[PDB]
RNA sequence: AAUAUGAAUUAAUGCGAAGUUGAAAUACAGUUACCGUAGGGGAACCUGCGGUGGGCUUAUAAAUAUCUUAAAUAUUCUUACA
RNA sequence: AAAAAUAAAAUCCAUAAAUAAUUAAAAUAAUGAUAUUAAUUACCAUAUAUUUUUAUAUGGAUAUAUUUUAAUAGUCCUGACUAAUAUUUGUGCCAGCAGUCGCGGUAACACAAAGAGGGCGAGCGUUAAUCAUAAUGGUUUAAAGGAUCCGUAGAAUGAAUUAUAUAUUAUAAUUUAGAGUUAAUAAAAUUAAUUAAAGAAUUAUAAUAGUAAAGAUGAAAUAAAUAAUUAUAAGACUAAUAUAUGUGAAAAUAUUAAUUAAAUAUUAACUGACAUUGAGGGAUUAAAACUAGAGUAGCGAAACGGAUUCGAUACCCGUGUAGUUCUAGUAGUAAACUAUGAAUACAAUUAUUUAUAUAUAUAUAUAUAAAUAAUAAAUGAAAAUGAAAGUAUUCCACCUGAAGAGUACGUUAGCAAUAAUGAAACUCAAAACAAUAGACGG
RNA sequence: UAGGUAGUAGGUUUAUUAAGAGUUAAACCUAGCCAACGAUCCAUAAUCGAUAAUGAAAGUUAGAACGAUCACGUUGACUCUGAAAUAUAGUCAAUAUCUAUAAGAUACAGCAGUGAGGAAUAUUGGACAAUGAUCGAAAGAUUGAUCCAGUUACUUAUUAGGAU
């Protein structure tokens, strides 16, 4: 599947998902934070694209869970800034990119 | 809980370690007196002849420590220096004797790990 | 009635579970100040004035004899098989009320949790009570006021 | 899953057979023989193709990935030459395709397995002769050479100041032959810096990147109103960033703008000097609760983080 | 009077090995189990009274059916007829 | 691809120390404990040029050159967590290792060592300690909803409009959607307490004729009858309807009537937030039990007998005391269970009843609520929940590994049994729930 | 630890003090005051920081070192002087020791040091050169404050040989 990437460095916001027992609270992070989160996050971030990110597990920590939760969040708990501004007729702009644009 | 039960004390339980050699009073090591030594069976599933004694600590507390190392020569009067850990196998026992202190010589012909064993370095 | 207030938006959290795309809330000048929010920010399609039974076609006059029968009905924005407005809570609650002032609320759009509220995140909105008035906390920081933090829409 | 791994090439050698009891050899060992070609009786080793610096301005740097581990070739000719049956040395079967046409990007890259790694270019005698001369006779401000030459502020400053020692110690005739020789064949080691050649100009609009702005603020506006760069500097409350290159690039001793006046404003007393005393008071108005060593500092002495500090004779001192 | 210490003296309990007397529980566990309470018995336990299901919702037929043009006509039909 | 190993030696070049000269600074008017000062320079001094620095040349100084000259780290670890693949020897559930899981019974990667390897390093290890490492929690079924409701405090929470103020609060006025009051109209006959009645049967006694067995059980045996028809007495219980439907705060509540008390819907008028929740507190609270006085048919702990059994302090049978009943009290406990606190706002359907209302071509039809059943969504460890165990808000109770333990001690209350409150030590790395596939089932 | 309090809670007046007040003493009135958001009682503890440790942070821990504050100088009470002392003073008593045997002196929680206790914490060092303090008109005297050194890997830091 794609997930949608901020920048193709990180995700759109903050996520606080939860899949099944799995609590998922993942902060999306500035360029060059790296990825601080669960080593099975971690894995899925590598592959996915995903170079900024920082995380919590709550609650249940089975691994196969965390993966597939993860997943689910990447695709049913961000929203692109472009689906946002279409949805609500409005523009929305990122102050740190304008702030280094022409 | 509400709110007002937690203004009331209502809180998650706090996460530290318990002690676990309650007798040594939060010192290090207490020198002791071993009273007698003994010759103890682990239990289950374990197999030995596990070699204790009990001691008198400089406090009045009477403890079992634990021998380790192969071969010993603390005898009953003998000056130990006891220090915490348990030995597993063995229930009660919850505390080690130094080797190479007080009247506890160092393991003989200990090769490896000698600082754990009381044994000075060969020439 | 922030306990008012707190029944609004748990009502706009179902009826977009079940994509109704008009319903009904109480009549009263705080519930109207945040609907108009919300349909200025592009989170509601419409704002009527209406009755127990539907918006009004034709002008009312609010009065005691029908203010009892007196609701506002909004309009359910969906694009792309996602509800616009998907999520609405409270951050000042009624047993726990949080009142800022502008240098913390400055620091609450920069990324700083205060107070233990979540800073604001993109794309969301989050409305500030000042002096019986709603306003975005953007539009409280730029006219320096003080204020309680109502609640957070994305 | 881990365990350790003897560093073995990745390339294909040929592995130790059979061996005599008293040979006690190893596999690295004989694959770094192989590296490295026969040994004279002058102790070099012709027969690799590092073994000898280049002379063309072309870095030599190492492609074992392109040659897979084929490092020996012909110390004159430069045709490669690889290990055979008889133990000897000869004409590779096949001719190596991956090693004729290399990227530019590559021949400058020393490490294989970092890309993002590149050599520097070398400017040439002539260009930091005429930088010297239009800095300091023409008077030229740093700003305009840098942005003539495609050299950033820093580096123009750099070459002034090397410059002038080059003259002091080629006037005191300081620079010996050997000084000379080991110059010139370090600068046929590395690309020539073209001033003309877009490329290799230096980017001349960077500005360091703050942390205040490190981080994403997005604001949900009009969908017809317009937002740019200055709009987002007051949002941010800091100096837009053109601003921002512009003072930066006033910052260099011979650059335009260099202004350092408003600090001129601390009384200063020197005492008196009599005959015999060794040393003068110089006194600094300062105000109270400024001035003085606070009282219950934190003591860092038996702390990792210890201040440590030198001073104007480059001892080693306690801060 | 309190606090601390030792204490004749005396109560409860854990673990360890390890047999003994029975077979109380888990299946309809061979008398449904368990809760409260009372009495009785080497020991588990037995018995009375009410309560609970964390046992019976595990629930699954006394059956009986009708008339309009069977075709030179419906069944065919390929953008046609109208 | 099994290395040890560029490791060693050896080669080149250094600096430290030593030696020599020199010599600040802490302090100056002078005074230096530290002190055998730091630093610098390498024959010393001087001149010139000379970022630094360098370089030349000079005065004195030794035989064209100019003091000498190095480099011996420990400690833990290599089964997993946890970095350590090059193998080998001894031991054999012994010796021992161990933070956790565990290792050791003849191929031990774990014990004791050799080889090789991985950490940290003038430290390394170990013990004792501190911080961090999950509440961005839970209580049907895993620890955890109080038996129930009433209601006090709450430094708990809580409607609408407008105007001020010093502002999420206060005050004032105004409003009626929450919460109440009184009527009208319709509906229902339940739930408490009390009084007055009825019913089938049972046991006993007597009579009558009529007999010789009856009764019981798996089979048995223990203690003028049994059966039949009459008459009399006594206590307890309440068949169908019946679904505990419904009603009641829960506990409870179904033979009849009466008295008293409480309880429904809609409409009209009225009050004008008077509300929600509820620590403490209060009240009620099955069965058993206890204190008095009555009652005592049947049932029935115990006890004494009969059987069964290898035994049978049981299951079955007999005789059957307390108790079960009534009156007046004590006590406040149950799997007191929906194992699910109360209130409010809200969210997609169907079916079936009930209620009120509306209509008519009068018996259905159309509406709006309640209940129940099956569900969507949502939630959930799942089983499932389903208008909550969903989306939210407010208040209370309660939980924080197992066992020890709802125990010990103390205290309070009670005639008493007991009830409430309620620990710690020691020990362990367990312990528990839902679900899955089996095996088994008198 | 559930009831506590009896100068206890409040009022009036005098005494005392530079000064308010049941702060102390005296008199007379009122019946209050505290408490399940924990009184009273018991146990434990010197307190804290722009200090140290830890953490993403809220916090948690320590209170040695640096600094601030309090209390104490073998124990108790009292008095004198004084702006201020229940003073490391004086008085009396207590405990211990000592010699001069007196209504005596001493009390190392000043420095160094010793014994004891403990797992465990150092020299019976040098100097008043520096910074301070006391006395003196000054010259100067004194200063175990202080500054230095010694002991100890207790902590930190640098160095502890490079090319081939
Ligand atoms: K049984
Ligand atoms: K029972
Ligand atoms: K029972
Ligand atoms: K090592
Ligand atoms: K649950
Ligand atoms: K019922
Ligand atoms: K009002
Ligand atoms: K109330
Ligand atoms: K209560
Ligand atoms: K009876
Ligand atoms: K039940
Ligand atoms: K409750
Ligand atoms: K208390
Ligand atoms: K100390
Ligand atoms: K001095
Ligand atoms: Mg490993
Ligand atoms: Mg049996
Ligand atoms: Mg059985
Ligand atoms: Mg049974
Ligand atoms: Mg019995
Ligand atoms: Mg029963
Ligand atoms: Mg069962
Ligand atoms: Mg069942
Ligand atoms: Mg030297
Ligand atoms: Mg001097
Ligand atoms: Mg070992
Ligand atoms: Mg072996
Ligand atoms: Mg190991
Ligand atoms: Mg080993
Ligand atoms: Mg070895
Ligand atoms: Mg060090
Ligand atoms: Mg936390
Ligand atoms: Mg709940
Ligand atoms: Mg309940
Ligand atoms: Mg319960
Ligand atoms: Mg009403
Ligand atoms: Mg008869
Ligand atoms: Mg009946
Ligand atoms: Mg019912
Ligand atoms: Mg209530
Ligand atoms: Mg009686
Ligand atoms: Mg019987
Ligand atoms: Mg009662
Ligand atoms: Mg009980
Ligand atoms: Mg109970
Ligand atoms: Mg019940
Ligand atoms: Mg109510
Ligand atoms: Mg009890
Ligand atoms: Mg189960
Ligand atoms: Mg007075
Ligand atoms: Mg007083
Ligand atoms: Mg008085
Ligand atoms: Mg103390
Ligand atoms: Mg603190
Ligand atoms: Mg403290
Ligand atoms: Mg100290
Ligand atoms: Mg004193
Ligand atoms: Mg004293
Ligand atoms: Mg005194
Ligand atoms: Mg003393
Ligand atoms: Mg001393
Ligand atoms: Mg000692
Ligand atoms: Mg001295």
């Amino acid at each position: 599947k794609e997930i949608p990437r901020y920048e193709n460095r990180t995700i759109y916001g903050d996520i606080d998902f939860r899949y099944h027992g799995v609590k998922l609270h993942l902060r999306s992070a500035k360029p060059g934070f790296g990825l601080r989160v669960n080593h099975v996050i971690f894995e899925i971030c590598e592959c996915a694209g995903i170079k900024d990110l920082s995380g919590k597990v709550y609650k249940s920590r089975n691994d196969m869970n965390i993966a597939k939760g993860t997943i689910e969040a990447f695709t049913k708990a961000q929203k692109t800034l472009d689906e946002v501004a279409l949805g609500r007729g409005k523009k929305l702009v990122d102050v740190r990119k304008v702030y280094y644009s022409s | 809980a509400t709110l007002n039960q937690i203004k009331r004390g209502s809180g998650p339980p706090r996460r530290k370690k318990i002690s676990t050699a309650p007798q040594l009073d939060q010192c290090p090591q207490r020198k002791g007196v071993v009273l007698r030594v003994m010759v103890l069976k682990p239990k289950k599933p374990n197999s030995a002849q596990r070699k204790a004694c009990r001691v008198r600590l400089t406090n009045g507390n009477v403890v079992s420590a634990y021998i380790p190392g192969e071969g010993h020569d603390a005898q009953e009067h003998s000056i130990v220096y006891v220090r915490g850990g348990r030995c597993q196998d063995l229930p009660g026992v919850k505390y080690h004797v130094i080797r190479g202190a007080g009247d506890l010589s160092g393991v003989v012909n200990r090769i490896s790990s000698r600082s754990k064993y009381g044994a000075k370095k060969p020439s | 009635s922030l306990v008012k207030l707190a029944n609004t938006c748990a009502h706009l959290q179902n009826c977009s579970k079940v994509r109704v795309a008009l319903t009904s809330i109480p009549y009263t000048k705080l519930q109207l100040q945040f609907a108009y929010n919300l349909y200025q920010q592009g989170f509601l399609s419409s704002l009527q004035k209406g009755s127990t039974m539907g918006p009004d076609k034709d002008f009312v006059e609010v009065t005691p004899d029908n203010i009892s029968t007196r609701r506002l009905w909004v309009g359910l924005k969906y694009r792309d098989n996602k509800p616009v407005l998907s999520s609405c809570k409270l951050i000042s609650k009624p047993n726990s009320r949080i009142h800022l002032p502008m240098e913390d609320m400055k620091k609450l759009c920069s990324g700083v949790t205060i107070r233990n509220i979540k800073p604001l995140q993109p794309g969301e909105l989050i409305l500030v009570r000042a002096h019986n008035n709603i306003m975005d906390i953007n539009e409280a920081i730029s006219k320096k006021l003080d204020g309680e933090v109502l609640c957070r829409v994305k | 899953f881990s365990r350790r791994r003897i560093a073995y090439p990745f390339y294909p050698f040929k592995k130790l057979g059979r061996q005599h009891p008293k040979k006690h050899d190893t596999n690295l060992k004989t694959a770094m023989r192989q590296f490295l070609g026969p040994k004279n009786y002058k102790g070099e080793y012709v027969m690799n193709k590092y073994f000898t610096v280049p002379t063309n301005h072309v870095p030599n740097y190492i492609k074992p990935d392109l040659e897979r581990g084929q490092s020996l070739e012909h110390p004159v000719t430069k045709k490669p030459l690889q290990l055979r049956y008889d133990g000897t040395l000869g004409p590779p079967p096949v001719e190596n395709k991956r090693l004729q046409n290399i990227f530019k990007d590559r021949l400058l890259q020393p490490f294989p397995s970092n890309p993002h790694c590149k050599t520097n270019y070398v400017l040439s005698p002539q260009l930091k002769q005429s930088i010297f001369e239009e800095i300091t006779v023409e008077g030229l401000s740093a700003q305009q050479v840098s942005q003539k030459y495609g050299l950033k502020i820093p580096r123009v400053e750099a070459i002034v100041k090397l410059v002038s020692v080059e003259n002091s110690w080629n006037r005191r005739n300081r620079v010996s032959s050997d000084l000379k020789t080991m110059d010139e064949t370090l600068y046929r080691m590395f690309p020539v810096f073209d001033s003309d050649a877009s490329f290799k100009r230096e980017n001349l609009s960077e500005i360091p990147v703050p942390q205040k702005t490190l981080a994403s603020r997005f604001l949900t506006i009009a969908e017809s109103e317009p937002f740019g760069p200055v709009d987002a500097a007051h949002v941010l409350e800091l100096e837009p960033a053109v601003e921002t290159l512009r003072n930066l690039s006033t910052v260099g001793e011979h650059s335009s703008g260099h202004q350092q006046s408003t600090n001129k404003n601390t009384k200063v007393i020197y005492g008196e000097l009599v005959e015999g005393e060794r040393s003068q008071y110089k006194f600094t108005n300062a105000k109270v609760g400024k001035v003085g060593y606070r009282y219950g500092s934190g003591n860092r002495d038996n702390k990792k983080d210890r201040r440590i500090g030198f001073n104007k004779l480059g001892q080693m001192v306690y801060i």
